[PDB]
RNA sequence: UAUGUUC
RNA sequence: CGCGGGGUGGAGCAGCCGGUAGCUCGUCGGGCUCAUAACCCGAAGGUCGUCGGUUCAAAUCCGGCCCCCGCAACCA
RNA sequence: GACUCGUUCAUACUACAGUGGCCACACCAGAUCCCAUCAGAACUCUGAAGUUAAGCACUGUAAGGCUUGGCUAGUACUGAGGUGGGAGACCGCUCGGGAACACCAGGUGAUGAGUCAU
RNA sequence: GCAGAUGUCCAAAGACAAGCUCAAAGAGAACAGAAAUCUCUUGUAGACUAAAAGGGGAAAAGCUUGUUUGAUUUCUAUUUUCAGAACAAGUAGAAAACGUGAAAGCGUGGCCUAUCGAUCCUUUAUAUUUGCAAAAUGACGUAAAUUACUUACUACUGUGCAUAUAGAGGUGUCUGAAAAGUUACCACAGGGAUAACUGGCUUGUGGCUGCCAAGCGCUCCUAGCGACGUAGCUUUUUGAUCCUUCGAUGUCGGCUCUUCCUAUCAUUGGGACGCAGAAGUCUCAAAGUGUCGGAUUGUUCACCCGCUAAUAGGGAACGUGA
RNA sequence: AGGGAACGGGCUUGGCAAAAUCAGCGGGGAAAGAAGACCCUGUUGAGCUUUACUCUAGUCUGGCUUUGUGAAACGACUUAAGAGGUGCUACUUUUAAAGUUGUUUUAC
RNA sequence: AUCCGACUGUUUAAUUAAAACAUAGCAUUGUGAAAAGCCACAACUGGUAUUAACACAAUGUGAUUUCUGCCCAGUGCUUUGAAUGUCAACUUGAUGAAAUUCAAUCAAGCGCAGGUAAACGGCGGGAGUAACUAUGACUCUCUUAAGGUAGCCAAAUGCCUC
RNA sequence: CCUAUUAGCUGGUUAUUUUCGAAAGAUCUCUCAGGAUCGCUGGAGUUGAUUAAUAUAAUUUUACCAGGUAGAGAUAAUGAUUAGAGGACAGGGCCUUGACCUAUUCUCAAACUCCCAAUAGGUAAAAAGGGCGAAAUAACUCAAUUUGUAUUUCACUCAUAUUAAAUAAAAUAACUCCAAGUGGGCCAUUUUUGGUAAGCAGAACUGGCGAUGAGGGAUGCUCCUAACGCUUGGAUAAGGUGCCUAAAUAUUCGCUCAUGAGAUCCCAUAAAAGGUGUUGGUUCAUAUGAACUAGCCCUGAAAAUGGAUGGCGCUAAAGCGGA
RNA sequence: ACGGACCAAGGAGUCUAGCAAAUGUGCAAGUGUAUAUGAUUCUUUAAACAUUUUACGCAUAAUUAAUGUAAUAUGUCUAUUGUAGAUUUGUGCCCCACUUUGCAUACAAUACCGGUAAGCAA
RNA sequence: GAUGUUAGGAGGGCAAAUCCGCCGAAUUUAAGCAUAUAAUUAAGCGGAAGAAAAGAAAAUAACUAUGAUUCC
RNA sequence: GGGUAAUUGGCGCAGUUGGUUAGCGCGCGGGUCUCAUAAUCCCGAGGUCGUGAGUUCGAUCCUCACAUUACCCA
């Protein structure tokens, strides 16, 4: 019966304990470029440019940049299909996403590894390892700390 | 709701600046008998058959949207500016 | 009579029967309402590039066809 | 030719 | 029980249309009369059913309770 | 030693103390002028006689708070399985995840750019 | 389902800027008191922000002051509901013209979440846009020529009406008919998607049985009771539900007749007593036998008269209408 | 008996179960009749009622026509002069009975 | 003996024979006539009417006896009006180039002012009060158009109520 | 006769095999027995793939996000809430009553929160791309005609011989067109609202029934195993092996005697309270006395046709708990 | 729960109009010879056959209420631009990476036409 | 004008498919319903022929103009 | 929405350029004892705003304010 814009956002759109007040001045200094990933985190202190309830905590690419706003493409699930939605928010409610920071670091590191590997014509495995079973270890331990365990009685 | 008689506002016709505007309230005006709809309705109502068109008899709301007629003093052209609906409306009442 | 008001039962398997379709993700997007005074300038940039390329190609074609 | 109780 | 109205001086009723609570009978005091009534003069008495809320301001407006009253409680 | 612009936004706050000053901040002397009020209190303007009393800086307190770690505790809770137990309420087991309050201990900052003084 | 709120209100309660800091408490000051004004200290908001509630807010979003009308015209990309239609309400912008500020900036109504309306018709505004079906209407207007049906060139052309665009007049059943009853004289299509009766689940209610022991019982918790509490059973009441029957399961009571249950009224045999006898009360095994005549009422129920040994309680589609 | 659409002739588990017949009987076949008449639904009706919506016969009233022939009175219009305020000029009252019209009464 | 209907009579052919209908009696209403009342008809014309207020038509009540109270506020019905508001067609006037647009007035009705209940109908509530108790002749007060009178009653009308 | 009027309603709706195969949600609706529309489905067709790879995925991993439910708390705030302890405004007679303050204390919240899981959710993991440069273009941006931005052209090269993490009968893909039926649902586990409760009413997730048979649960639309062409063998699942009834009167170790024993999830009821029945344990007292504890058994335990661990029956179990 | 005592025979998505999609066929910027005509055709034949060198429908151009206006634009018989992309060309008659071309289509960008805004407007 | 068993004649009724006048619904559709639709239809009354009726412009057009009616 | 009329003392009320006027209400005195009867001042945005006019509540106009008819395609 009640489906207003901010219905059900009592806790989601509330500032954290001892974290009230407007955004820092350094937030206005962050750089945004077209096509880079961004997190939509609603900041309740700024009322204009406020994203809808659903998009809080989502991630999307920039498709539009304005003087104080940004347009971001977010996938939203609608029953039988995902569909793209263009949400326009002020820059207070958006934050540079770290979803691909590991990817960028891996890109630069693998580049400078492959450079020297090809220089020394050594064939190197560059893909991530998903490390599983550990090898056998021939481990030493003095008998001063091999303590015996018994299940405890009831009290 | 109180609005003043005059207003310095943008003029959208015949003079593209901000000018002084006289503000009044728009009134509906009588439906003339020579209007095509009225002539058609009267011709339809003639003869036997009784009432030939619906007559609304529900009357839910109690107010009307307020329409301001803005008349630019420099270029004598009028404009319409609709306001939110209100129960009491005065033009140029005391502050 | 009294009717069942609402249920989301079977809706998820209905959705997954044809799978959760993803957006097509085309390479280019229309710039209709995006950044005027920037995309207009981009139109000017493209026109300049095309004019230079076309005049150079026309010069080559004329000098090679005599 | 107003009215005007009781002990 | 569903409502849809009301609780104000000792009694019956206004103000109860937010700011200054009225009238009659009642009560008191003094006159008139041998005395009592009637009559004349002058006073007093309202905590506004109860608890919260709004308002600069509540007996008044808004709710919640306690009583009173009036309708409804039908088809098998 | 200090100042300006910042960052982090309490390890940075709060209370009560102690120490410190040459240019340094500041308190401070005035109201003609710009300006300002009821009030030169503030704001603004013009100064340099005085002072570290205060602001400021540093430190201290079996300080409060904050913060980090431990411990609470594999406890509470919980995903999956069960022709598991139990009359039920509830409670185990198997494959997994895993708190919080409280309490204890340590700490009370770090830093970017620029500049002044020696 | 629960606690509420809306059909409003605001030339400021909109816009911008500046300055200031609020509620409250403590202490102090003629009148002056629990409250009237002033001063100081503390004061993370305990105030205020139109309203419901929830978010937000301290050199502010609050208070005061100053200047204002951005509550303006036009157009996009879009979010909410969602069919990813509309309205509506928003978000980010662009083109004008402005306000404010010293400026950076901010402002396309209200700090945010609600406060609203299609087609057709009407109405009034805008237009160097159009029409009214063979034509003209400003105007023979401006330049030449003769006694004419002369020739060139003019954004600006009669009343009335219709159109295009934009607001408004409303549909609150709010994606939007112009709409009072009654049928016990009734009809039809259907419905067990749905009531009235059995049955079914449940057992609040009704009925029956336990546990504890404060007390009653002259003293003595438990001979007999047992408050405050608490555990069950039954389907003999009434509810709750709507599972089966609406191309029909004959809906009260009585009469008649049979059978069954036991939670036993009497009869048989026992145990306990607050048990001298008599009478009675509590209780066990036990359903073999029996549980009546009448006045009033359609009654069930009830209530009297009377006998009796006793006049117990129930079931069988509320047993039983071919 | 169970479960089952929660009251089975059929199903499951049991009890059981031995040809053909005659006469009664009303427990059951949730027996027969018969697309429930009660109730609800239908944007299906009908009868009836009203200060439901929209109409309508009748009825009341006015106008025009039928509708002719005379008279009088009143009113109004037109036309000349006086008077009031009044900027060659504009409005108001009265005076005539001059030409025109309407009404009310009356006569044939 | 009680209830109902006065009686004779009539009725739901095939579930109701009655207390229902009728009835005499009583009361009210309209109408003096072919330009009347009531009614029929599409029109023409007709029924009452071969009639004429001791008549016809329209109602209510229901023999006799004894009575038939108050209310015209409401709704009906009805009566008077150049003082009177409102209104249609028409008419007249003004303006316009005309369509048009504006004004003005002796209809009926409504409104205004009356009448009418054997028209539809309606016809109150709190307190206090008499040498025991009880009740309230009496008093105060609110209030209506009038406040249910004469009568009658747990009535075929009273829930509570056996 | 108009008229075979209309009916969102009831009934019926005619050969075979084969293949694919639903919905009982949602939005609007004078809508609630209907309809349109979306979703689910079939048929047709193209583009693709056919290159153990890419697209792709009801999956995980790695990296990074967002949350305020369970829990916890009441001394952190708000709202409740029981008690005292200590200590400088009011009342009466040095005292008391309180108020107030301080530090405690018992207990709580769907519309409380300092903190905060599990599960669930989102994004990214390279070739139409990335990195690094030079040159061009622009009316954009900047103090910058050479600041930056974007685009374009040239260069160089970033694993691919296992594939920029794993796994993948991943192209059985993607897209387009036309169209059917459906739009009364119900049940089970877990969560949950109203209700005393209900085989009650209303929701969430997944799986089912419906639409579906087969083996088992005696019986049973929804439980367990398991889903189905026609066969021959084998071996099993669930569940059973005393007979009915295929398979153990198997083996091995305990418990239990019931004058209403007990005997497979759903499932076909049982409680508070008791027992000097018996079997083990625990803690106290010089093989004795107690108090507890929990297994089976017993009381509590009453209903109507005659009756049901499914029946017979079973006690050196054919019962209960194991192996 | 309703219908069905039995058997035979009859017994229900059809016909027309109009639209679209799908597929087959013919022709193709055209397609369909409408009504009608002629012809030693006249059982069949009510069908077949035929049509002296702008009939009409649909298509070939859209947009606007509308007066109306109407698709690169004469540098050029080049035929707009990108990114993917089928096919083709060569070099390392049959595997693969560079070259060459660039269908259909998808995603965009550009122009141009009609309408509306805005600016100018003899 | 009347009146005439004066002379000579006509009309009447049946039949309807097509045809000409009049009169005139509702079912139905609108998912209700009242305008609208059904329909200038059905039913009803009357009147003709092998055809009837219409027909030689008080017609179109707006053109370089056509030329009674009917029908495709 | 159209036409008409009305609201000036506390009550009621009519009045319009050289204008605010009154009966009742208020207050006392007075009256032949107490009711009934004369007297004075107190009582007015002439409903509201604007407008015309040496000289207006006044003349015109609009706003709401009440009572009658009559009107309804938003």
């Amino acid at each position: 019966k009640s489906r207003g814009k901010r219905s059900g956002t009592r806790y989601k759109f509330s500032k954290k304990f001892r974290k009230h007040g407007e955004c820092t001045a350094n937030k206005y200094l962050e750089k945004l470029n077209y096509g880079d990933y961004v997190d939509i985190v609603c900041d309740s202190t700024q009322q204009k440019g406020m994203p809808f309830n659903y998009y809080h905590g989502k991630t999307g690419k920039i498709f539009h940049i304005t003087k104080r706003g940004v347009g971001v493409l977010v996938n939203k699930r609608v029953k039988h299909r995902i569909e793209q939605k263009k949400v326009c928010v002020r820059i207070e409610h958006v934050r540079k996403s770290r979803c691909n920071e590991d990817f960028l670091l891996r890109k630069i590191k693998n580049a400078e590894l492959i450079k020297e590997a090809k220089l020394k014509n050594e064939h190197i495995n560059i893909k991530r390892k998903t490390e599983g079973p550990k090898p056998a270890a021939m481990i030493k331990v003095p008998p001063s700390k091999i303590i015996t365990i018994e299940p405890l009685p009831f009290y | 709701v109180n609005v003043p008689k005059t207003r310095k506002t943008y003029c959208s016709n015949k003079c593209k600046k901000h000018t002084m505007h006289k503000v009044s309230q728009y009134k509906k005006g009588k439906e003339r008998l020579s209007s095509l709809g009225r002539r058609r309705y009267d011709m339809k109502q003639k003869g036997f058959g009784g009432q030939t068109k619906p007559v609304f008899k529900k009357k839910a709301k109690t107010t009307k949207k307020i329409v301001l007629k803005l008349e630019c003093t420099k270029c004598k052209k009028k404009r319409f500016q609709t306001m939110k609906r209100c129960k009491t409306f005065e033009m140029g009442a005391d502050k | 009579a009294k009717s069942k008001n609402h249920t989301n039962h079977n809706q998820n398997r209905k959705a997954h029967k044809n799978g959760i379709k993803k957006p097509k993700k085309h390479k280019f997007m229309s710039r209709k309402g995006l950044d005027p005074n920037f995309f207009r300038n981009q139109k000017y940039c493209l026109k300049g590039i095309q004019k230079k390329k076309k005049e150079l190609k026309l010069k080559a074609k004329q000098e090679k066809n005599n």
